[PDB]
C-alpha cells in the first residue's frame, strides 16, 4: 500500500480523508494535491469520486503526523461509467486512493458523444486526461475567453481556432466549411494562422456608403460644435446622392432613407454641402442657380444638380446658410483627403462592390482561407468604433439573409460565422457614451440574435471589468485565464454560471497556459491546461531597451521627414 | 436470423414465463437456454427431443458456462458482464457473511489461486481500525486434495495473510466460532472454511444476512435455497478474478 | 389540499412513490417563478406544467379545455413541445403600430439621446390627430381620443404630416400657410388634418416655428417603417388587421383555437423586442380587466383565466432602470400586481434570475427552482424566499437533473421534488457549428445569400 488514506468524516458536500502512511512520498506531490481526485470506496468495483479543496498536513514532535485532505464529491463511478450529481452517502471509514488515469477520463469523455468532442486542451493537474466540450455548444453559444497580460490569453484564442479549422471529418484533402473572423487589434495573429487573409489599411477597403446614419453621423461629424441647421444638409446631400445612384425600380427607391445604407458619392455630397454654403436668395427667398445646361431653381427635384463643382449661384442677398455651412465643407474635406482613413473614405471604397467587400470579409474572394483577420492596428482609435461596428452589422445580417433563404431553399449547406473580439472592452464598453454607442449594439446584436442566425462571437480581452453586461452575459462558455485585477475578479464571479470550489484566491494563480472552462459546452467546470500551439501569435513590437542601447541613429531621420513631405 | 434479430425475440418468451427481472432472465435463464439447446443438437444419435422437463432443467440456482458466449465478445466483455449481473456492488458494503465458495482442482496452479484470494479479500473486507463493524470473507475450497490445500493455506500465512479455519490448534476439533470472531476481528483477513463439513455448521452459528459467491468449474456442492447464491461457472480459476 | 384542487406534475425526489400535488388553483391564480440554471431542464419544467394543464379535463367532454397559456419564446423550443398549438414567429405574427400606447409609441421612435420637446409633442399630435379621422363609427368617441388610446392611424401619414412641419413656412402673423388641389389654408385645427398627404406646397417668406428641427425626426422615422426587420409591426399587414383579429391571434381565439399560443420572438430585434412584448403584455392584462368588469355587472362565471410565460424574463423585466426595457418592465410589473385579480397572471422563467427585478419577482407567490449554480443568482433566490424551511434552500447548487424547489402558498410544504420527465420535451434548433464546421467549404450557398440581400 503506497497510499493509504480513509474518510474520517462525512458532511452533505464534503469529505474528511485521513492519509495514514504516505509511503510512497510522489503521491502526494502530483495525487494528492488541490483540485485533484480521490476514489472513495471499500471495493474496486462502485467508487464515490471526490475533488480535493483543501489539505492541512500537521506535524508534531511526538505525534503522528495528521495528513488531513478535505475533499467534495462530484460524482459516482459504477464499473467504469461516470454518474454526475454527487451526493450518495459512502459511510465511513472507506479506502482512499487517487483515481487511476481511467476514471478521471472517464469524468469529461462519456457525458460528451463521440462526433461531437472538441479537445483543445487536457487536465491542469493530470496532462494525460484530455479534457472535451462539447463542439456544437461551444461555438453556437458565445465564447468569452478572459484572462490578464503575461497569461497567454491570445494563446488560448489561437489554439481554438487551429483546432477548429484543423477540425475535418473524412473525405477531402482541406479547407473544411470553418468560417473564423478576428478583430485583431494588437497584431498578435499575424503569424499564428499563416494560411488566412489579413486585412490591415493598406489592403482593406471598407465603403463609407455601407454605413448606416448614425455612423455617418459620427465619421464625419463632430461632437459637440455641430449646430441644428448644419445636420440638415449632411442628411439632405446623402439621402437624395443615394437616391440617383440607385438602379433598381422606384418602388424601392421611395424606402430610401440617410440610415439606408446605398450607394453614394462623397465627393457630390461635399460639392453640394459647398454650393449650399455659396447659395444667394433673391427678393422672393427662392435659390436661382446656373450650371452649364441653364437656369433652374433649387427645390426638391433641382436639388440634384447641386453635385457638381462648376455651379455658379446667383442672386441678390445670403442665403439661408450661407456662411453657415464653411465649418463642413472644411471638416469633411479633413476626412476624405486624410491618408489613414483612405481604406474607408478612399478611390477604392467608391469603386468597390458590395459582394466584393463581403467576398473581402469572410474571404470568398479569390483567396479562399477558413479565418480571416482584419489587422484594424493601424486603424485610427475616433474610427475603429465605426469599422468594427460596419463589418459587425455587415457579417450579422450575412447570416441573417443566410437563412433568408434557407426558407425557399430548404439546402443542409450553410455559412456558420465566428466573429472573434479581441480587446472586447474597446468595442462595448460599459459605458455608455456616443463613441462607443456604434460599436455597441452591433456586438450586442450579435450577442442576442447572433445564435439564431449563425454569427456568434468570442470576445478576448485582458480587461473584462469594462464589458457590459448585456454582452458578456450572452455568452454561454466562459474560458478564464489568470486574472488579477480584483475589479476584473469579481465582474466575472458574478457572471460566471458556475463556481468550482474557491475561486477568489485560485483567479490570480492561475499559470501561463492555465485556463478555467465553465458553461454549457463543458460537464463540469474544470481547470485545463490549453495545448501549447506550435505556431504561436506574436505581435511585432519595437523592443525600446534594444534599439535604445545601440548607437544613436542620425541617417534614419532625413528618411523619415522626406516621407512626410514625401519628397 | 441475424446474431441481433433473435436475441430480443428469444428472452421475451423466457421473460413473462417466470415474471423475473432483467438480469434473472436474459443473463440467467436465456443463458443456460442456449447450452442445453446445443447440448441435444451435438448428440449423436438422440438430435430432437421433447421440451416439456427442458423448462425445469434451465432453472437451477447456477449460471452454467456459455461457451459461445465466450468465444464471441472475448473474455473481457464476458466476464464483465457476469460481473454487472449478479455481482451488483454497492459504495457502502454492508458486513455481511459473505461465503466464497471456488471449484479447486490439480489443473490450477497454486499462484493464480492466491491472487483470487488476494482480490476477493481486498474487495470484499473493511478490516480499518476505525470501522465499528469490521467483516471478512469467508474462503471455501473443494475438490482437491488436502496435501494441496495445507500448501495454498501455507502459502498465505507467509505472505502475512493471517487468517482462521476454526482449528485454532494442532488437533482441534471445529470451533466455528472462531470464524465469527474471526469475521469482526480486523487483524484477521479471510475465513478458511476446510471442507464442505465445517461449512454447514457454519451457517448455524451466524445470524446476520449472509451470501454465498460460488464460483465453479465442472462440480457445484449444493448448497441450502434460503441462502441468497451466485453459482457463476467460469473456464479456468483464473477468469474468477475479473468477476469477483 | 383537496381531490378537485390537486395539480399533480412532480413526485418527490427522494420517495418516488409519493406523488407532490399543489394547490392547482392557487398554483396559477398566484404567479409562478421558475428559475434554474442553463442545462439543469428549467424549460423541461416549464412544458410539462403546461403539458399537465392543458390535459386538466374535467369528465364530460372531449374538445379543448378552458386552458390559456401565452408563451415568450425567444429560443424557440416550445414549437416541439407543444405540436398542438399556434406558433407565431415574425413571419406569421401582425401586430399593429396603433394598438402601442403613448409610452410605447415613443420608445419605438423617438430618440433618447435626442430628447427633443418639439420631436415629442408633434408626435402626439400627429398621432392622435390622425386616429380622430380614420374612425369612422359613433362619432361621441371620436373627441375623446388621446394619444394613449388604442386606435388606427396612418404611419405613412404620420410621417408626411412631420415631414410637412419641416417644411413650415410663417407669415408676418405667425401663420403656417400652406397650397394643395384644393386652395390655400391656414394652419389650424380645422386645416390640420390636409398635412397628413405628402401633395402640400407651402406658402410663406419667413421660417417657421419647426423649419428644420424635425428632420432628425424624420430620417429617423422612415428607418424604422422601412425596416424590413419591422415588417409585422410595421408593414402593410398591421395597416388591414383589426383589433379582434389582433386579439384571436394572440390568445388562440381564431379559426385555429389552441390552448397553448406560443409567441416565438426569436426573429424579434432586440431594440424592439420590449416593446413587442409590452404591447402584448398590456393587450391580455387590459384583455383580463375587460373581461372581469362585464362579468362583475353581469354576475356570469363563464371565465378566461390567461397565463403568460415569460421565458427569459430578465430580458424583459430587468433589475436596471434603464429606459429601453421600461416599457416591457411596467408591463409585466402591472400584471404582476394587479394582474390576478382580472384573471391575467404570468409565468417567469430564466436561466438567470439575478437581474429579474425584486419588485416583481417578489410578486409571484410560487417559487419553482432547478439546479441554481450561480452564487449571485443563489444569494438573490434566499433573500427573495417565501417562508422556507431550515435548509432547504441550500440544496440548490447540488440539484441533479429534474429535481426542483417549489414553496408558496400553493404548496404544504417547501420540498425537492422530481418533475415528471416530458415525454414530447422541448428542443430548440441550435445551429450545430462542429457539425457544419466539419463538412467541405461551401461555395454554391455565397452568392444565393448575396443576390438575396439586393432583393433579386
Amino acid at each position: 500500500n503506497d497510499i493509504n488514506a480513509e474518510v474520517v468524516s462525512v458532511s452533505p458536500n464534503k469529505l474528511k480523508i485521513s492519509v495514514d502512511d504516505l509511503e510512497e512520498f510522489k503521491i502526494a506531490e502530483e495525487k494528492l494535491g488541490v483540485g485533484s481526485y480521490l476514489r472513495v470506496s471499500d471495493n474496486q468495483d462502485v467508487a464515490l469520486l471526490a475533488i480535493i479543496d483543501n489539505f492541512s498536513i500537521e506535524v508534531k514532535e511526538s505525534q503522528k503526523q495528521k495528513y488531513m485532505i478535505e475533499a467534495s464529491p462530484i460524482g459516482l463511478v459504477k464499473n467504469g461509467k461516470f454518474y454526475r450529481g454527487g451526493d450518495s452517502l459512502a459511510l465511513p471509514p472507506k479506502k482512499v486512493e487517487p483515481a487511476k488515469l481511467d476514471e478521471i477520463i472517464s469524468i469529461y469523455s462519456d457525458s460528451i458523444d463521440i462526433n461531437d468532442r472538441f479537445t483543445f486542451s487536457s487536465l491542469s493537474l493530470n496532462t494525460k486526461v484530455s479534457v472535451p466540450v462539447n463542439g456544437n455548444r461551444f461555438f453556437n453559444k458565445h465564447i468569452a475567453i478572459v484572462g490578464s497580460t503575461g497569461s497567454g490569453k491570445s494563446h488560448t484564442v489561437a489554439k481554438i481556432l487551429q483546432k477548429a479549422v484543423d477540425e475535418k471529418q473524412e473525405g477531402y484533402k482541406g479547407l473544411n466549411n470553418s468560417h473564423i473572423i478576428i478583430f485583431d487589434i494588437h497584431s498578435e495573429y499575424e503569424n499564428a494562422f499563416p494560411n488566412s487573409n489579413v486585412l490591415n489599411v493598406d489592403t482593406l477597403t471598407l465603403p463609407y456608403w455601407l454605413l448606416n446614419g448614425d455612423e455617418l453621423e459620427e465619421l464625419f461629424l463632430d461632437t459637440e460644435a455641430n449646430d441644428h441647421n448644419q445636420r440638415n444638409v449632411f442628411r439632405q446631400a446623402i439621402t437624395l446622392n443615394k437616391k440617383i445612384h440607385f438602379q433598381g425600380d422606384p418602388a424601392t427607391k421611395e424606402i430610401i432613407s440617410f440610415h439606408s445604407p446605398y450607394y453614394f458619392d462623397i465627393n457630390e455630397v461635399i460639392n453640394y454641402i459647398n454650393n449650399r454654403n455659396n447659395e444667394r436668395k433673391n427678393k422672393d427667398n427662392e435659390h436661382i442657380w446656373s450650371d452649364e445646361e441653364g437656369n433652374f431653381k433649387f427645390d426638391n427635384e433641382n436639388a440634384h444638380r447641386l453635385f457638381k463643382e462648376n455651379v455658379t449661384p446667383d442672386g441678390s442677398s445670403a442665403g439661408a446658410l450661407n456662411g453657415k455651412l464653411l465649418n463642413f465643407v472644411d471638416r469633411l474635406q479633413s476626412k476624405i483627403f486624410d491618408k489613414r482613413l483612405d481604406f474607408i473614405l478612399g478611390e477604392g471604397s467608391k469603386s468597390v462592390t458590395f459582394k466584393e467587400t463581403l467576398e473581402t470579409l469572410i474571404s470568398y474572394g479569390k483567396d479562399k482561407s477558413n479565418i480571416t483577420i482584419l489587422d484594424v492596428s493601424g486603424v485610427p482609435f475616433e474610427v475603429l468604433s465605426i469599422c468594427v461596428s460596419l463589418i459587425s452589422r455587415l457579417i450579422f445580417e450575412f447570416g441573417y439573409h443566410s437563412k433568408k433563404i434557407k426558407r425557399k431553399s430548404n439546402e443542409n449547406q450553410d455559412i456558420p460565422i465566428l466573429i472573434v473580439y479581441e480587446e472586447a472592452h474597446k468595442y462595448a464598453p460599459k459605458s455608455d457614451l456616443s463613441k462607443y454607442r456604434t460599436s455597441k449594439e452591433a456586438i450586442e446584436r450579435i450577442a442576442k440574435e447572433g445564435r439564431k442566425y449563425g454569427v456568434t462571437l468570442l470576445l478576448a480581452s485582458q480587461r473584462p471589468s469594462e464589458i457590459s453586461e448585456t454582452i458578456f452575459s450572452q455568452c454561454n462558455t466562459f474560458i478564464s485565464m489568470r486574472l488579477t485585477n480584483p475589479d476584473d475578479q469579481n465582474y466575472v464571479k458574478r457572471l460566471l454560471p458556475d463556481t468550482v470550489g474557491d475561486i477568489t484566491n485560485l483567479l490570480p494563480s492561475l499559470k501561463e497556459g492555465e485556463a478555467l472552462i465553465m458553461g454549457d459546452s463543458i460537464s463540469i467546470p474544470s481547470i485545463v491546461k490549453i495545448e501549447k500551439c506550435t505556431i504561436p501569435p506574436s505581435s511585432i513590437d519595437i523592443k525600446y531597451l534594444d534599439e535604445w542601447r545601440k548607437e544613436w541613429v542620425d541617417s534614419e531621420f532625413d528618411k523619415i521627414i522626406e516621407q512626410w513631405s514625401k519628397s | 436470423k441475424s446474431f441481433d434479430d433473435q436475441k430480443k425475440e428469444t428472452i421475451q418468451i423466457i421473460k413473462n414465463h417466470f415474471q423475473c427481472e432483467d438480469y434473472e432472465a436474459e443473463h440467467y435463464l436465456y443463458s443456460n437456454a442456449f447450452r442445453k439447446t446445443y447440448d441435444i443438437s451435438c448428440n449423436k444419435k438422440d438430435r430432437r427431443i421433447k421440451k416439456s422437463d427442458f423448462v425445469e432443467s434451465i432453472n437451477k440456482s447456477k449460471v452454467l458456462f456459455n461457451i459461445w458466449f465466450y468465444q464471441y465478445e472475448g473474455r473481457k466483455e464476458y466476464l464483465r458482464k457476469l460481473k454487472e449481473s449478479f455481482i451488483r456492488r454497492s459504495v457502502n458494503t454492508s458486513p455481511y457473511a459473505r461465503f466464497f465458495i471456488l471449484e479447486f482442482q490439480d489443473k490450477t496452479d497454486i499462484k493464480t489461486v492466491k491472487d483470487c484470494i488476494y482480490k476477493i479479500q481486498s474487495n470484499w473486507s473493511n478490516l480499518s481500525k476505525r470501522t465499528d463493524r469490521p467483516y471478512s470473507p469467508f474462503l471455501l475450497f473443494h475438490g482437491t486434495s488436502d496435501a494441496n490445500l495445507y500448501e495454498l493455506k501455507n502459502q498465505l500465512f507467509n505472505e502475512d495473510l493471517i487468517f482462521t479455519d476454526g482449528y485454532p490448534f494442532k488437533g482441534s476439533v471445529f470451533t466455528p466460532k472462531m470464524l465469527i470472531e474471526g469475521f469482526s476481528n480486523k487483524e484477521i483477513h479471510f475465513q478458511f472454511i476446510n471442507d464442505i463439513d465445517d461449512f454447514n455448521e457454519t451457517l448455524n452459528s451466524i445470524n446476520i444476512r449472509k451470501e454465498v459467491y460460488q464460483f465453479y468449474t465442472e462440480n457445484c456442492l449444493d448448497i441450502p435455497s434460503q441462502l441468497p447464491q451466485v453459482n457463476i461457472q467460469v473456464k479456468d480459476f483464473a477468469d474468477i478474478k475479473e468477476i469477483v
